[PDB]
RNA sequence: CUAGUCGAUAGAAUAAUGUAGGUAAGGGAAGUCGGCAAAUUAGAUCCGUAACUUCGGGAUAAGGAUUGGCUCUGAAGAUUGAGAUAGUCGCGAUUAUCAAUUAACAAUCAAUUCAGAACUGGCACGGACUUGGGGAAUCCGACU
RNA sequence: GCCCGUCGCUACUACCGAUUGAAUUAUUUAGUGAGGUCUCCGGACGUGAUCACUGUGACGUGUUACGGUUGUUUCG
RNA sequence: GUAUGUAAGCGUAUUACCGGCCGGUACUAUUACUUUGAACAAAUUAGAGUGCUUAAAGCAGGCUUCAAAUGCCUGAAUAUUCUGUGCAUGGGAUAAUGAAAUAAGACCUCUGUUCUGCU
RNA sequence: AUUCUGGUUGAUCCUGCCAGUAGUUAUAUGCUUGUCUCAAAGAUUAAGCCAUGCAUGUCUAAGUACACACGAAUUAAAAGUGAAACCGCAAAAGGCUCAUUAUAUCAGUUAUGGUUCCUUAGAUCGUUACUUGGAUAACUGUGGUAAUUCUAGAGCUAAUACAUGCAAUUAAAACAUGAACCUUAUGGGACGUGUGCUUUUAUUAGGCUAAAACCAAGCGAUCGCAAGAUCGUUAUAUUGGUUGAACUCUAGAUAACAUGCAGAUCGUAUGGUCUUGUACCGACGACAGAUCUUUCAAAUGUCUGCCCUAUCAACUUUUGAUGGUAGUAUCUAGGACUACCAUGGUUGCAACGGGUAACGGGGAAUCAGGGUUCGAUUCCGGAGAGGGAGCCUGAGAAACGGCUACCAC
């Protein structure tokens, strides 16, 4: 573990996904080492300072999360630069808010607001059903739930909503072509539905074939697809215009026949 | 600080490797046990993160298993008398992995009569006439289920006639299967069926 | 070659001769326990009804194969159950527009199922963990094994 | 040890100078025509070896390490092979093929060399004996 | 007209060269060996119990409850 | 009128099956090269967006709000130095290798006239 | 902005250079200067030497208060303040430098089913003083010393520190063994116990086409009075992963082994319960501990890429070179090391030795392309704290704003 284990974090270290500025702080927030990955993790510090703007500076939102304003899941999550992960129902009950960490459609982070019974669930996928831990089964998800007792049926790779009130699984969906899907991290992060076909390459990195809502098609491995529901079918109210991938010319009209003129 | 690490050893086309990094701690050989035969001395070290490990040197006692049924008795370790690796670790007697061992043959024995109501091996008759108390626990056949069950078993007494001479002399064979410096035990397998007929090659017909 | 032949005794770890008590009598026809490597590669014959101990075997040894699977021809066959192939690539530079013939030679442990490799067979390697110092591979099949015209047509 | 001698004029005493042999603090050639004389080294195993050369040598160049005792281990061979298997006679007595065997196969027997390893003592170990100091040059004769 | 070496003088740069020359740097054979890690023993002072010290509380005075510049054999 | 650059039929493994010409399956001589992908930090560079008074920079910023601001968002793209190897996929020109000559031409096979069996 | 000009000659056309020209976050230096916006800045020479100054400490309602410093005192509340002093944590990140170092470091690519890991997270405790032991610092007091660097003796005193262990710590139950039983059989034990955790070894099934003929129990049932032979279906020849397979994971079983663990903690805020019995109970913890998982990592490993040099062509086993078996050690693979045994490995496709004014990369400079040149330097990886070596605490250091030698100063 030598020479470490390496406690700070630069800027132009940080990943870009975060839309941070360069210039201004010479640090970034050094995601404490939560429940979700390093760079997999919008942490709460990036969350409140710089795309909700309720907190100007890094003395600001320490003077919130530690009077216990903010919740993710229930818990209340004081730590300042918490992780705060992807599919997470981030609850700030006062005043009322609900907000969700989705990817963009060009694969960042975005702000997204939500329904107070949507904020009862999320999805999760699942990576390992393990068995021999709590009882004898055994599943553990994504974002790091130990979710003892799922289904039999459930295998690798599904995802299951879990309401998060409580810690039990009440709708799986299996990963099959015929199902809405997104992706978590690739060149195509952002991208949503619906799956066509997974290229089975034993050992390893069998890759997946994905075409999307406008017929086109793109492909990326198995850890980065992430099932959301059925064919058009989601489960989660999708951010704007649904990760459809616009061109490169179809940024310029919008930015134009979608502007003030 | 005897060092693993591999920035010795001129590389596989024989050139040398310079410098490297003075040492590090993490590549710590920490030295021997050289677990002898004796009064059971442990000592305890610490090692990579938190954890301990506990050297043998000096070791008594194991508790060995006999390997066509599975059965673990506590016995005394007599002395060694084979080791593939040195033969001054047969001298100076230091038990290491598989190294053989003569041990006892007695807690197998009683042990046994349970199931093996003839018992094995076949104790002397002229001193030994005295009865504290064999045949009350050979079968006592109890009127009912288990001594019943005792035709039901002693269909396995067909033990081999290898290890029947060395239950009769009381000195049985045995092959260390645990790492002593690294466990501080030393918890073997009798050996019975391949390598009784094997080592003894390396002990009887080497003389 | 080898009938068990070291001053230790050569055995598979994890297998007896368990008589008496057992759930039924399993015998699977020896007491030998064989795997399969199964990235498709046949498991072979001599594998599961062999005699040979080999405990770096991938298939009947403490190994797993892993990583990355590679091929090349062989060198010679000299050391005991290893052997040396030989890559052949070519590295390209941008100056020249041209390629250049290169070649590494890995060492790679080789099971004694393939006795009779001989240089030059076509063979086909898998990474395993490091084995000695060398050697961090495992042969996987003698795939052409066929030397193509100065080789092999016997005399 | 076998054989052979104690025959060298004998006793007392141990001054000087001697002939012959030892040792000597510290220094180490200052001594001297000149290291004369003396001193050092030396057997054996392993390492290792320079200038120059007629390529053969130089070379034991130089420069190092090891060695006793005791108790062990390993290597080097020889003659017999071992001889399964079926039955007879009455375990005795009596009658033979070969796949393999098979390295100190199983016996039996013999040799003294070589490699290790523990333990051990003014750490004195070639313990007497036997037994090269070494190197850089010049001049002469080639060499025996 | 051009042009070439020797020799002579002046100045400069490199060369070979007795001295087995000097200065240094890096590795390293052999020797002695600091300090440490490990480990066979060592076991200071101080310990729980104990033969036991005896007061009172107790018991039939002793011992303990309780304390001791208690000592001792005990034993860890 | 023609043109031809079009897909299919037809000198046939334009491939065994079930589905409504159509999904899902059963099912495949390589290599080099090439097509399209994945994979991989920013900063830099290439660069679209943005009147920092302009500019180098920066990643901010717009806005009937003219008299109330609630005033939504543009954003923070996109490809190249992260070359190269390596990994997927389309192609078969070029280019090497590969078969059937001291023996394999086959049989889709009821199949064994081997026997290894295996639940 | 894909460019050339003078220069050998009496004159000419050439090859050829030398000189011109230009850019350089590219370095010094000359002269020069009104504003301003950003701003590199002891790298090169000497990883040379350094005065002082500072650069690493830390508290909540909530682990410990007996501070007259006191807030307070008929709230002896003491929660204020708590200075101290334990404890707890961090001090292994930052920050610098570029001496080493040539397949080394590094880059991309892949592994760890060959490995450990503090913390944050999600499962995460019905297995006879009970809410115990003494002893300690701050504090008093007495001292030593050229030495503000340190520290002895004595008098006290606490714990989420130390050390021990029960009132549910509780077994029932589950369940085997022997066992109240008795009985012919996918039949039945009353009870003693054993039942945890982690350790270690061994044995066991370990990821699974279909019918009978036939037979041992003779099971439902059939022939039969039955025994007992025939056959015969359902539940029953029922453990997971990657699902690329002996992953030996904790799982599952069995025989056992040695050492500990198994909340004697804490307050905001108190209540239901008053039988006021202080019996019956709140949210809690920055709390604590065992196991699996997660995270931040780490160390190894893989294939490919790394400058000059043949006035370096052969190298590699003094005392490991390459491989085998077994072992030891390590967190772990491994000649990492020991033991025996094999004679292998490597190279003209540049091994090996040598050089380097060599940290590697991102990248920088410069032209139309092709390129040369540079990268000490802000980001990533690596090394080092005058030299070499050594090692404690720890989860993590072969640490140097830790110690231990020695050398130099």
């Amino acid at each position: 573990m030598a020479r470490g284990p390496k406690k700070h974090l630069k800027r132009l270290a940080a990943p870009k996904a975060w839309m941070l500025d360069k210039l201004g702080g010479v640090f970034a927030p050094r995601p404490s080492t939560g429940p979700h990955k390093l760079r997999e993790s919008l942490p709460l510090l990036i969350f409140l300072r710089n795309r909700l703007k309720y907190a100007l500076n890094g003395a600001e939102v320490t003077k919130i999360v530690m009077q216990r304003l903010v919740k993710v899941d229930g818990k209340v999550r004081t730590d300042p630069t918490y992780p705060a992960g992807y599919m997470d129902v981030i609850t700030l009950e006062k005043t009322g808010e609900f907000f969700r960490l989705v990817y963009d459609v060009k694969g960042r982070f975005v702000i997204h607001r939500i329904s107070a019974e949507e904020a009862k669930y999320k999805l999760c996928k699942v990576k390992k059903t393990q068995l021999g831990a709590k009882g004898v089964p055994f599943l553990v998800t994504h974002d790091g739930r130990t979710i003892r007792y799922p289904d039999p049926l459930i295998h690798a790779n599904d995802s299951v909503q879990v309401d998060i009130a409580s810690g039990k699984i009440t709708d799986y969906i299996k990963f099959d072509s015929g199902n809405l899907c997104m992706i978590t991290g690739g060149r195509n992060l952002g991208r949503v539905g619906t799956v066509v076909n997974r290229e089975r390459h034993p050992g390893s990195f069998d890759i997946v074939h994905i075409k999307d809502s406008q017929g086109h098609v793109f492909a990326t491995r198995l850890t980065n697809v992430f099932i959301i529901g059925k064919g058009n079918k989601p489960y989660i109210s999708l951010p704007k215009g649904k990760g459809v991938k616009l061109s490169i010319a179809e940024e310029r009209d919008k930015r134009l026949a979608a502007k003030t003129h | 600080g005897i060092s693993r690490d591999s920035a010795h050893k001129r590389r596989a086309t024989g050139g040398k490797r310079k410098s490297l990094r003075k040492k590090r701690k993490f590549e710590l050989g920490r030295p021997a046990a050289n677990t002898k035969l004796g009064s059971g001395r442990v000592h305890k070290v610490r090692t990579r993160g938190g954890n301990t490990k506990l050297r043998a040197l000096r070791l008594e006692t194991g508790n060995f298993a006999w390997a066509s049924e599975g059965v673990a008795r506590k016995t005394r370790i007599a002395d060694v008398v084979y080791n593939a690796s040195n033969n001054e670790l047969v001298r100076t007697k230091t038990l290491v992995k598989n190294s053989i061992v003569v041990i006892d043959a007695t807690p197998f024995r009683q042990w046994y009569e349970a199931h093996y109501v003839l018992p094995l091996g076949r104790k002397r008759n002229p001193k030994h006439a005295q009865k504290e108390d064999e045949n009350d626990v050979l079968t006592k056949k109890r009127s009912e289920k288990v001594m019943k069950k005792y035709l039901e078993r002693q269909k396995y007494g067909k033990v081999e006639q290898a290890l029947e001479d060395q239950f009769t002399s009381g000195r049985i064979l045995a092959c260390i299967s645990s790492r002593p410096g690294q466990c501080g035990r030393s918890d073997g397998y009798i050996l019975e069926g391949k390598e009784l007929e094997f080592y003894l090659k390396k002990i009887k017909s080497k003389k | 070659m080898a009938d068990q032949n070291e001053r230790a005794f050569q055995k598979q770890f994890g297998v007896n001769l368990n008589r008496k008590v057992k759930p039924g009598i399993t015998k699977k026809k020896l007491l030998r326990r064989s795997r399969d490597v199964g990235l498709g590669f046949k498991t072979p014959r001599e594998a599961i009804d062999g005699t040979y101990i080999d405990k770096k075997c991938p298939w009947t040894g403490d190994v797993r194969i892993r990583g990355r699977i590679l091929t090349g021809v062989v060198r010679k066959a000299k050391m005991q159950r290893t052997i040396v192939i030989r890559r052949d690539y070519l590295h390209f530079v941008r100056k020249y527009s041209r390629f250049e013939k290169r070649h590494r030679n890995m060492s790679v442990h080789c099971s004694p199922v393939f006795r009779d490799v001989e240089h030059g067979d076509i063979v086909t390697i898998g990474e395993c963990r490091p084995l000695s110092k060398t050697v961090r591979f495992n042969v996987l099949k003698v795939s052409k094994g066929q030397g193509a015209k100065k080789s092999f047509k016997k005399y």
